[PDB]
This record gives structure tokens, C-alpha cells and sequence, in this order.
């Protein structure tokens, strides 16, 4: 569930 | 001394450019180091064939998912994942080279390259690197990324290893 978001 | 990186990147297999970084090993030396030894192969695994599964237009493109591909996978050199070094550097603009995470102290193999100022991330990503060129590459693989991040075509990571 790796991720960066906005 | 500070490592320089990079990846050819591929559309479909039909490649596009080279895209190099600079590894600031002089703020994030285990951070850094990983990336080095990710994108040479120097441990039997690495970026070398992955994909950028993710890539949000004006957000970023994110990769590193060389064992599952889809967001689930990818690792360290360390074995699985790794702490927070630290949070120093700031995601500052296009080009910016940061790592990826499933919250802190998580971080594996997967990272992400800014194609905008993405200031939120901030204090929450560990940034430890930046294009040194190529981010032209990254201008038209930006336009294979849905809203949601689903890109159009494949894009690969063709090619990938240390200069300097």
C-alpha cells in the first residue's frame, strides 16, 4: 500500500 | 563524491531518453546508497526491466516495484524495508527524487520523481535525490498517467546504472 498522495 | 544514476526509459519497449540523477549522499547516505545499489543491480535485483505503475500528472511518477509490480512490492538492500533517516531535505520542485512509503519507517525500493513543487510530502517523504537531466524524458512520460495514476501505455525502466 505504498504511495505518495495530493 | 556525490553519486549520479540513471534510467532509460522505455514506452512499450520503444524507448524514449535517458534520465540521470544526483544522489545526495551528502544529506542521506543509507538512503542514497540503496537507490546506488538499485539501479546498478549490484545485489541480484533492481529497477532494471520495473515499471512506473504509478504516475499522476503535475503530482509525480512513481516506480521501484521490481518484485510485484503493482504497488505491493520491492525491497531493500537491508533485506525488506527501513527507517526514516531523516527529514531535512524538502520536495521542492520537478525533478526531485523521494522515497516512497507505507508510512514511517517503511521505506523499501520504491521512490517517486516530483514533476511539480509537492511541498505536503514534506517532513512525511524522505527526499535523496534529483534529476540532473532528462526531466524532459519525464515531461512526455507524464502524459501516460491517468488522474487516478493508471498510466495509457507501459512505461519501463529500459536501462539503468551508475556513472560517476
Amino acid at each position: 500500500h505504498v504511495g505518495p498522495i495530493a | 563524491v556525490n553519486p549520479t544514476v540513471f534510467f532509460d526509459i522505455a514506452v512499450d519497449g520503444e524507448p524514449l531518453g535517458r534520465v540521470s540523477f544526483e544522489l545526495f549522499a551528502d544529506k542521506v547516505p543509507k538512503t542514497a546508497e540503496n537507490f546506488r545499489a538499485l539501479s546498478t543491480g549490484e545485489k541480484g535485483f533492481g529497477y532494471k526491466g520495473s515499471c512506473f505503475h504509478r504516475i499522476i500528472p503535475g503530482f509525480m511518477c512513481q516506480g521501484g516495484d521490481f518484485t510485484r509490480h503493482n504497488g505491493t512490492g520491492g525491497k531493500s538492500i537491508y533485506g525488506e524495508k527501513f527507517e526514516d533517516e531523516n527529514f531535512i531535505l524538502k520536495h521542492t520542485g520537478p525533478g526531485i527524487l523521494s522515497m516512497a512509503n507505507a508510512g514511517p519507517n517503511t521505506n523499501g525500493s520504491q521512490f517517486f520523481i516530483c514533476t511539480a513543487k509537492t511541498e505536503w510530502l514534506d517532513g512525511k517523504h524522505v527526499v535523496f535525490g534529483k534529476v540532473k537531466e532528462g526531466m524532459n524524458i519525464v515531461e512526455a512520460m507524464e502524459r501516460f498517467g491517468s488522474r487516478n495514476g493508471k498510466t495509457s501505455k507501459k512505461i519501463t525502466i529500459a536501462d539503468c546504472g551508475q556513472l560517476e
